[PDB]
């Protein structure tokens, strides 16, 4: 309700499926988070979000953790060489 | 077009490095702060001596008998007498 | 179809208005004297005196 | 590896200075290190002070 | 008033066909002349009285040791016109501009001064001191053109027409902007709640005033108010803010035993019973700590502030305390009763606001807003700049003792006056940039971009430059609008369709047409007896009505009485009658402001009368007496002012305005038809014309300036409006006349592109070229050896035996594409010349040498001046431009064999879109174009002036009523046949002739492409440029577009496989793409494999497997092994 | 400490001039390196140039200036089906087009063919079709960098980067006499377009999947709508109506 | 003096080709009580509305009630408020373009990697499960306005 | 500067009317008469004259004359 | 003070009053050609003071010779058989007064 | 044969041709032209 009436008072509206996207994952674990940072945050590839702000903090989450990226997000199968799952990609011969 | 990348990439690893293996893995110690000579030379055990890849390409790496066009390089280390914090992990390191 | 038979223009005719108009238009515009003593008397509350 | 007791060093070919015309414009990183190499040997030196 | 007593009515040509057109006239023009009064004029006035009252102010000041009071200071300082340093012989010692720009150098000035070496009271010696140099304002009293009729001009060859008014370093001319600072001499109220936070118990109130004094530095004033019931001071001296109760300054100020004070600073409001209590309270806060007596508050303050203000530990406490107090407390008025005076006026104003009984006066007004000329920061400037040369030989002094050499008492003066302290730097640097470095901020708050380059382009240019206020840079990101929405009341003091839209939009306004800053002081010397001598009282006499009703009476900065209730009008019409027949010493640039008593919150009430300089100021014609009149922006805001003759009513309006014109600026005023056109079309264009290429300038052999652009056959255009002949534009043209049939006769014609025939584009349609005139010196590099430019005794590769003079140098005339050489030049005891190609790909021809000379003397010349020309016609893609904003394109040429033909066997030669002017509100294209057929067909040039055609006989009607008579279709419009089918056509066309200025690149238009070629070095990619063809950037937008389409196959194919692809090789075991590196088997005895990878790191292995890595991969890898960060990557 | 910085850090350090960016700039610059270089770079093989307002090229057509569609090339190994394009493409060059500018020679070797003469250019067209010379290159022959033809199809985009229709593709035509791009009036609203001075972006894939991959997902014949709610986006154009009516 | 199917502005006005209904009415026959952001024109101190009019009228000039038109000529004093307006317009204009510029470049800092596996439930780029039907179902708006 | 020779829109040579309109001038006719005695009937070809600016007259008198 | 380029564009425009049907198109190339694809023109106009002038220096005529250079200054001149081919009086631009 | 150049302020020549000076060894003033070689160049006008 409150993001349509927020851009209905210009005039503008978008369809009722991009609001009702970003509910579900903008609050998916109980908690409401934001997605400036924090909800974002929670993003299996430290290499987008080392695309987001700044390299280096995100570049010490991925060195602190130690996660084998699964190589399916944009920015890692982008940034290795391969094609990736975007778009076109998710398949071969 | 006809020709096509070969190698195959599944999944990288992240991980943390000891000195240990650095410290084994070495093939020279830099010594000298002169990075080069006049007269072509660049440097005994310095930061351009040969062992650690070939230049002035007449000469030949130490430890390598391929020459200039063919390198990439190579790696060592040089020992410090003291020790001094890791930029990167400082900020945990403070906060630790 | 233009560039063969027919062409187009932004004459100055099609801007001007039929002089019918203007004796009427004339005669409103005249009507704007006391437009404010009525605003300002009812703004204020006082007898429009 | 908290703290910094191992500096690698690099290749040469990943290292080397560029050229302008004749002129050899130094790299900055090679100067980098050189720096770093003259304060060890000044720490060297203090230590055997 | 008189100035404009002779506008022309209604343009004419009579002029353009006369024999005397050619022979120079004696009497340079008259307007365009005076249309630069304030600059000269205020430089003028600077170096020949300005340091004359600005030398003897610089304290007394060399204090070094041995109980000695030398007190040297000057006695006279002066500069003389700009001669030559003594040449071999030269034959006239005199340097005119001319000669000033073709070497690049400056014109400058020669300083003096005049020491009195008092030795410990005048004793010795009066020593001329040869300070340095300064610049000077071309045609003030010190230049050498002072005073030329046109022919000794042009003989000089300077231009006929000049203007002057600015300075010349190494060939620029650098112009001084006004700015805007407050009003002189004025007790401003103000409210703000950013002064809340300072220290304790501060309120928001307060009021202001800006002072300056003859020799013109600047000091702040502030007086808060406290809600305790005090009020304070709040100054800075020096770079600091200090703090002050009113009880020590109304103490130590005079003698004057205190309930004095207290009865005169509570004026008739007894009925008060807070305020005369917080009166009491702060003359007691002020009595019991220290001091009973005004010596002993003087030792007070003395004793409290001499720690900080710096005075020689020699002086007494109560001496620092004096000399304090007269440098930063009400300067302009140079006493001490006044000084009193000021004060209570000040906190009477600041309570009665407090209080709630007046209104706030806006400070952001052009009420209360004056400007600052160019002389008044050279000045300041220089008198700042003296005492650093003072205490510059202090040290110089101090450097004798310091050394322990021989400190000498005297005739030592000529050795110690030689420092290394000169004011040559320290003036070129504030010019050749705009920057301030100093110590003070001279009342100003900021302190660079002060002079802008004037360029030279156009003649607008110039006409606006030198006309153009600024509200200093700093008030740019700001968003409130306030600072940009015209006040109602800048009526006829500034443009409203001139500001510069863009990012510095609103504010970088430009004056009207008819006001002129004051800048003739005058001596007021009998003012107040001639106010004494009628109804007003004395300042502190026996009023014989004197208590809550009565009106104080300021003088620019004086108390001087009291008037009544009955009086204050007739005072003011009484001056108004002895300012208009200019009776009695009563200047007539002088305001007469009473301001009557609301007895509602309202202006604070008084009567202010001022002589001050720096104020705007226009003329109007009074309907009392016949004369004209001047009236200064505060006194606007009551007077009635009648624009056309049918309003002027009998009793209630006073005033004429001269001519409706006024309201606008001159450039603004160079439209036509311009009430019509709707106003964003009108700012567009004033921002336009301003951009255009026309005829520069004459003499194409003065100036070795670094971009002309010139326009061949520059045309008179038919319909003008009166004030193109009053300034005799003609002289320089700006475009050139065109046919415009206005139809949608190919499609092409839309969003503003454009078709023009190609045959009259073959005939000549304004056809351009440019002069870009490079300049070298082979001293810039320093060299062994003599080397001067020459092509060597050496067998020249015999290219240069013929494209190259001797001398080495091109033949004027030659051509080059490039490859080409520019120059040569033979070192000597060498041998080799070392050339200079032609570096730039594009192709021009060589107009004239110039070879300048040392600065003075002999000089091995190097000095080249060489100045090609290049030309340069309307392609495709290059702009047009109406008089109206509407912005065309070139879209494509398309022959004359094509083009539409009319009745009478014409043929347009520009079509134009009609989709426009629905949107566009261009309705003077249609008058004007309408007028340029009328004119042409009958023969006379028609008036374009605007607010003539009323509603009654309106534009179209009377303008259409031409064609008529003439033959044509009343409407403007006539038949027209194809050109393919040759068909007739249904619908009529509308033609007529519209003038038509080109443009210049507002960017340089050029292209860049890149297939393969040479790429970076240590990255391997390709470089940009667009001089060694630079390819294509991909920064954080498109990178996120392309993350965001979803496509991971066109990463692969363009960042993968075109930037930076390299096949790379790794080792499989440690898996670091360091390593390992090509083998060079020897076919020798030792029998080794073919070619195969290895590596050192692991030198007992060799098994190596082949990686496509990019080399910015490869870069990015090196700098991690630089710094301490190795890759691993699985293998 | 501020040695190793200096090296890590230009930042972390103390203040120099001329400061020596390390890994903290050169992978956290004012925009960070990531975000600069790792997913887009300083390419060849593609323009940039100013456009212009004009109609007879199609709504799914931008005309290219002979710049660019003379110096840009395309890769095709010369089998006996493209015999005369090729060809002739090789006979041309980047003097006139169509042309080939450059050849990749058998064993992958490019042939620089700007600067040769006439009797060269016929050698390497009668070189073209020489079948495999040697042993380990039987399924290839000279691969003719060739020059874009009318059948291809060229990549838009607009800083910043807005949407879908921010990057649109259109068919490829020549025109000589052109100094500035050309584009429709009424599909201003695919990339929010002013026309009065900004800049475009000219691309050309290498490979027939970029190609294509353009002309159908990327067109605006099956793009026709805005996804967003699903109306039109290249309507017809304004000045294309009064006709209508 | 033409109506339609005549008048050549008519039909770019009336058809979809040009600008709107009343740009043509700024034209013929009216300019419109001027209005500086909602507050009819300032006032100055002592009371004048531009220095020609006495302090405190009452014709409805003093407002911003332009009679005159484009065809004829606006008297002198109401061009000075006409600029006023147009200048006020363009500076909120440019600061409004900026900001929703700004606005894109925080929201671009976003969600990326959800796509629409071959299950036809929206999944992530980790394994991860957001939801079930895109939105209701598959219809992304291709032409949803035309189901 | 100096005449150009044929017209712009139509073609006409007209680089010599010149000399004669200044005479024509001499002899005072208001220029409408002048421009038709010289036998120029289309309009525009007498915008070339009636408006023309004479730059060489006004040019010259800065000469390297000797 | 008419830079060359300039004077070069502005003589093209000058009209031929010869015979178009009796010449061949240039066949290409060849700056020199033949007789058949050519005329040759002359212009030379070095210019200098009035011997004896009088005192007034009113108008340039009397203060002058040779300042307006017109086309009656230029000359034909004939390429080989040119003379044989044609008779006097033709070869010669069309007004004798085009400044 | 040899260069040759103008004096500017007062048009006399000065032909520099050794190592020397920049004046006009009469003229004062100083500062210096070219001068034009007759030569033969091809110029189109189309």
């Amino acid at each position: 309700k409150e993001i349509k009436d927020v851009f209905a008072v210009y005039g503008i509206a978008v369809d009722p499926r991009h609001l009702s996207l970003v509910a579900d994952y903008m609050c998916f674990e109980g908690v409401y988070k934001p997605l400036n940072r924090f909800g974002i945050r929670s993003n299996s590839s430290p290499l987008q979000q080392m695309t987001f702000e700044t390299s280096f903090q995100f570049l010490k989450q991925a060195t602190m953790l130690g996660s084998h990226d699964e190589l399916r997000s944009p920015s890692a199968c982008l940034v290795v060489g391969k094609v990736v799952r975007g778009g076109t990609g998710l398949f071969e011969l | 077009s006809k020709n096509m990348p070969w190698r195959r990439l599944q999944g990288i690893s992240f991980g943390m490095y000891s000195a240990e293996e650095l410290k084994k893995l070495s093939v020279k110690s830099i010594t000298n702060p002169r990075y080069l000579d006049s007269l072509g030379n660049p440097s005994a055990n310095g930061l351009y001596d040969l062992a650690l890849g070939p230049a002035d390409s007449k000469e030949v790496c130490s430890t390598c008998v391929q020459d200039f066009s063919n390198c990439s390089g190579h790696l060592g280390h040089i020992e410090l007498p003291l020790t001094v914090y890791n930029p990167l992990l400082f900020d945990k390191l403070y906060l630790l | 179809y233009l560039q063969l038979y027919r062409g187009f223009t932004l004459g100055v005719e099609d801007i001007l208005v039929k002089p019918k108009a203007d004796v009427k238009r004339q005669r409103i515009i005249e009507e704007s004297t006391h437009c404010g003593p009525q605003a300002v008397r009812a703004a204020l509350n006082l007898p429009e005196a | 590896v908290f703290f910094l007791d191992f500096l690698v060093v690099p290749p040469s070919r990943y290292r080397p200075v560029s050229r302008l015309g004749d002129q050899m414009f130094t790299n900055g990183q090679t100067v980098n290190l050189q720096a770093v190499m003259k304060d060890v040997v000044l720490i060297r030196k203090l230590l055997a002070l | 008033g008189s100035r404009w007593r002779n506008l022309p009515s209604g343009p004419s040509l009579k002029h353009l066909t006369d024999p005397s057109y050619g022979i120079p006239r004696e009497q340079q023009k008259a307007a365009l002349q005076e249309l630069t009064r304030a600059h000269v004029e205020s430089f003028n006035y600077a170096v020949h009285e300005g340091l004359g009252l600005a030398v003897q102010a610089i304290p007394p000041f060399e204090f070094a040791f041995k109980d000695e009071r030398i007190s040297f200071t000057i006695l006279d300082a002066v500069i003389s016109p700009p001669t030559v340093p003594k040449g071999t012989i030269c034959k006239e010692a005199n340097v005119y501009p001319a000669e000033c720009r073709g070497r690049r150098s400056t014109y400058r000035g020669k300083l003096t001064a005049d020491i009195n070496w008092a030795v410990n009271g005048i004793s010795k010696g009066i020593i001329k001191q040869f300070l340095g140099y300064v610049p000077i304002m071309v045609k003030s009293k010190l230049c050498n053109l002072r005073n030329l009729p046109p022919q000794a001009l042009i003989e000089h060859h300077e231009e006929a027409e000049e203007m002057g008014g600015y300075f010349i370093i190494n060939g620029i001319e650098k112009v001084i902007r006004m700015l805007i600072m407050p009003r002189r001499n004025f007790p401003i109220a103000m409210i703000r709640p950013k002064w809340k936070t300072r220290g304790p118990g501060y309120t928001q109130y307060g009021v202001s005033m800006h002072c300056v004094r003859e020799e013109h530095s600047a000091v702040n004033m502030n007086l808060h108010y406290l809600e305790n019931g005090t009020v304070m001071l709040n100054f800075i001296y020096r770079k600091e803010l200090f703090f002050l109760p009113l009880g020590f300054a109304l103490k130590a100020l005079v003698s004057f035993s205190d309930y004095q004070i207290f009865q005169e600073l509570i004026k008739g409001k007894e009925d008060d019973s807070f305020l005369r209590n917080s009166v009491s309270q702060m003359l007691r806060i002020v009595m019991e700590e220290g001091c009973s007596t005004q010596k002993q508050v003087l030792n007070y303050l003395g004793e409290c502030f001499r720690v900080k203000l710096n005075v020689p530990d020699w002086y007494p406490n109560e001496q620092a305390a004096e000399f304090l107090f007269n440098q930063c407390i009400c300067i302009h008025l140079k006493s001490n009763t006044e000084k009193f005076y000021m004060l209570c006026l000040m906190t009477r104003k600041l309570f009665a606001l407090a209080k709630g009984e007046c209104m706030e006066d806006n400070p952001d007004s052009l009420v209360n807003q004056e400007v600052l000329t160019p002389g008044q920061l050279f000045l300041m400037f220089l008198k700042e700049k003296l005492e650093g040369w003072l205490v510059s030989i202090k040290i110089a002094f101090d450097k004798k003792a310091q050394k322990t050499s021989v400190s000498m008492n005297t005739d030592n003066l000529m050795r110690i006056f030689t420092m290394g302290i000169d004011l040559t730097k320290p003036f070129e640097y504030l010019f050749a940039t705009g920057n301030l470095r100093s110590k003070t901020g001279l009342g100003l708050l900021q302190d660079s971009g002060l002079c802008v380059v004037a360029d030279k382009l156009n003649f607008i240019r110039y006409l606006s430059h030198f006309r153009c206020v600024h509200r200093g840079a700093d008030f740019a990101k700001m968003r409130t609008t306030t600072v940009r929405r015209l006040l109602p009341e800048s009526w006829g003091f500034l443009c409203p369709v001139h500001t510069p839209d863009g990012e510095p939009c609103g504010l970088m306004n430009h004056l009207t047409a008819v006001c002129e800053v004051v800048t003739q002081f005058v001596y007021t010397a009998s003012i107040p007896a001639l106010l004494c001598n009628l109804g007003v009282t004395p300042i502190d006499g026996a009023p014989h009505r004197s208590y809550s009703e009565c009106y104080p009476v300021l003088l620019d900065g004086v108390m001087v009485g009291w008037v009544d209730k009955d009086l204050a009008p007739g005072i003011a019409d009484s001056l108004r009658h002895f300012k208009v027949l200019r009776e009695k010493r009563i200047p007539p640039w002088m305001e007469v402001v009473l301001i009557p008593m609301t007895g509602k919150p309202s202006l604070y009430p008084g009567l202010f009368l001022f002589t001050t300089p720096c104020r705007l100021v226009r003329p109007v014609q009074n309907l009392a007496l016949g004369k004209e009149e001047l009236i200064g922006t505060m006194e606007q805001i009551f007077m009635n002012v009648a624009i056309f003759e049918d309003e002027v009513f009998a009793g209630v309006t006073t005033h004429q305005e001269l001519f409706p014109h006024s309201l606008l600026s001159v450039i603004a005023n160079f439209i036509p038809f311009s009430d019509h056109n709707q106003s964003p079309r009108n700012m567009y264009q004033c921002q336009m014309g301003k951009q255009t290429m026309g005829f520069p300038l004459l003499t194409y052999q003065d100036r070795s300036d670094n971009k002309l652009y010139r326009l061949q056959t520059p045309q008179s255009p038919l319909v003008r409006p009166s004030m193109y002949d009053y300034y005799d534009m003609d002289n320089y043209p700006i475009g050139t006349n065109a046919i415009v049939a206005v139809i949608s006769y190919t499609g092409y014609d839309m969003e503003d592109a454009m078709i023009v025939n190609k045959a009259s584009w073959e005939r000549g349609f304004a056809h351009g070229s440019v002069y870009k005139s490079e300049f070298i010196d082979l001293s810039e590099k320093i060299k062994q050896g003599d080397s001067s430019l020459v092509f060597g005794i050496k067998p020249g590769d015999p290219r240069v035996l013929q494209k190259l003079d001797d001398d080495g140098l091109p033949f004027i005339g030659a051509k080059l594409q490039y490859g080409d050489p520019y120059y040569s030049y033979l070192n000597l005891n060498t041998g080799e010349s070392f050339v200079m190609y032609y570096k730039s790909k594009e192709n021009c021809v060589v107009d004239n040498i110039k070879v300048c000379s040392n600065d003075t003397g002999s000089g091995k010349f190097k000095c080249v001046c060489i100045t090609m020309r290049v030309p340069r016609n309307p392609t495709i893609g290059d702009k047009f431009a109406s008089r109206h904003g509407q912005k065309g394109i070139l879209s494509r040429l398309w022959p004359a064999e094509d083009m539409p033909f009319t009745e009478s066997g014409m043929v347009p030669d520009i079509l134009f879109n009609p989709h426009g002017f629905p949107s566009r509100m261009t309705i003077g294209m249609l008058i004007e174009s309408m007028a340029g057929k009328s004119a042409a067909l009958h023969g006379l040039c028609h008036d374009a002036t605007p607010f003539i055609f009323s509603e009654e006989n309106s534009a179209l009607e009377y303008f259409g009523e031409m064609l008529k008579a003439a033959g044509y279709n009343f409407y403007g419009t006539e038949r027209l046949y194809s050109g393919i089918s040759g068909l007739e056509l249904e619908a009529d066309i509308f033609i007529g002739v519209v003038y038509y200025q080109r443009l210049r690149h507002m960017v340089s238009d050029k292209f860049q492409v890149r297939t393969t070629g040479a790429r970076d070095r240590v990255t391997n990619q390709p470089i940009g440029g667009r001089n060694v063809q630079g390819g294509i950037r991909f920064g954080e937008m498109e990178r996120d577009a392309l993350l965001a389409h979803g496509t991971s196959f066109l990463l692969h194919d363009r960042l993968f496989n075109c930037s930076d692809r390299s096949v790379a090789h790794v080792c499989v075991k440690c898996g670091s793409l360091l390593s390992p590196l090509l083998e060079k088997p020897p076919p020798s005895w030792s029998a080794m494999r073919n070619r195969k990878y290895n590596c050192t790191l692991c030198s007992r292995s060799d098994t190596i497997d082949t990686v496509s890595v990019p080399y910015v991969f490869r870069y990015f890898v090196a700098e991690l092994a630089a710094m301490n960060i190795k890759v691993k990557l699985d293998v | 400490q501020s040695h190793v910085n200096i090296v890590f850090d230009s930042e972390m350090d103390k203040l120099m001039m001329d400061k020596y960016p390390g890994i903290r700039q050169i992978l956290e610059k004012k925009e960070g390196l990531f975000r600069k270089h790792m997913m887009g770079k300083r390419v060849d093989y593609a323009a940039r140039s100013v456009i212009c307002p004009d109609m007879y090229i199609n709504t799914n057509e931008i005309g290219i200036p002979m710049v660019f569609a003379t110096k840009l090339t395309y890769p095709q190994p010369v089998t006996p089906w493209n015999v005369q394009e090729l060809r002739q493409a090789v006979i041309n060059g980047p003097n006139v087009h169509p042309g080939a500018s450059m050849v990749i020679n058998e064993d992958g070797s490019r042939t620089a063919l700007s600067a040769v003469d006439m009797t060269q250019r016929e050698a390497v067209a009668k070189q073209l079709l020489t079948p495999a010379t040697g042993a380990p290159k039987p399924q290839g022959t000279k691969i003719v960098c060739r020059h874009v033809k009318n059948g291809d199809i060229l990549l838009l985009n607009r800083q910043p980067t807005l949407h879908r229709p921010s990057i649109q593709a259109h068919r490829a035509r020549i025109l000589p006499e052109e100094k500035v791009l050309r584009l429709h009036y009424a599909n201003c609203k695919a990339y929010n377009a002013d026309f009065d001075g900004d800049e475009m972006n000219a691309h050309f894939p290498q490979s027939e999947l970029g190609r294509a991959e353009a002309y159908v997902l990327a067109c605006t014949d099956q793009q026709y709508l805005v996804p967003k709610d699903g109306q039109p986006l290249a309507g017809l154009i304004q000045d294309h109506m009064v006709s209508g009516a | 003096h033409r109506q339609f199917p005549e008048n050549s502005l008519q039909m770019m006005v009336q058809s979809g080709a040009k600008g709107s209904t009343v740009n043509t009415m700024q034209i013929s026959c009216l300019l419109g009580q001027i209005e500086l952001e909602g507050r009819r024109p300032p006032l100055m101190a002592s009371g004048k509305s531009l220095p020609c009019f006495e302090p405190y009228e009452f014709t409805p000039r003093a407002g911003g009630f332009v009679t005159g038109r484009f065809l004829t000529g606006i008297k002198p004093p109401e061009f000075f408020f006409h600029c006023m307006a147009g200048r006020e317009g363009l500076v909120d204009t440019a600061v409004k373009t900026s900001r929703s510029g700004y606005l894109q470049r925080c929201i671009i800092k976003h969600l990326e990697g959800l796509v629409v596996q071959y299950d036809l439930t929206v999944r992530d780029s980790d394994g991860s499960v957001v939801q079930f039907l895109y939105g209701e179902d598959g219809l992304d708006i291709p032409k949803t306005q035309f189901l | 500067m100096i005449i150009p020779v044929r017209c712009f829109t139509c073609g006409k040579i007209v680089g010599n009317k010149w000399e004669a309109y200044l005479g024509l001038l001499q002899a005072e006719y208001t220029e409408g008469d002048a421009l038709d005695a010289l036998g120029l009937k289309r309009y525009c070809c007498r915008r070339m004259l009636l408006a023309h600016v004479d730059l060489i007259e006004k040019l010259l008198n800065y000469a390297p004359l000797e | 003070i008419v830079q060359d380029e300039i004077l070069a564009h502005r003589l093209g425009l000058i009209p031929i009053h010869a015979d178009p049907r009796l010449f061949e198109y240039r066949n290409q190339g060849d700056e020199e050609g033949t007789e058949i694809d050519t005329l040759q023109f002359r212009l030379q106009v070095r210019c200098t003071r009035n011997p004896h002038a009088a005192k007034d220096s009113s108008d340039p005529n009397e203060l002058y010779v040779n300042h307006k250079v017109y086309t009656r200054h230029m000359t034909w001149i004939p390429l080989g058989n040119q003379a044989d081919l044609f008779p006097e009086g033709t070869i010669r631009p069309v007004h004798d007064d085009i400044l | 044969q040899p260069m040759i150049y103008i004096c500017g302020e007062c048009h006399t020549e000065n032909e520099i041709k050794s190592r020397d000076p920049i004046r006009c060894r009469e003229c004062g003033y100083r500062i210096m032209y070219k001068k034009r070689t007759k030569r033969l160049v091809v110029f189109d006008a189309r």
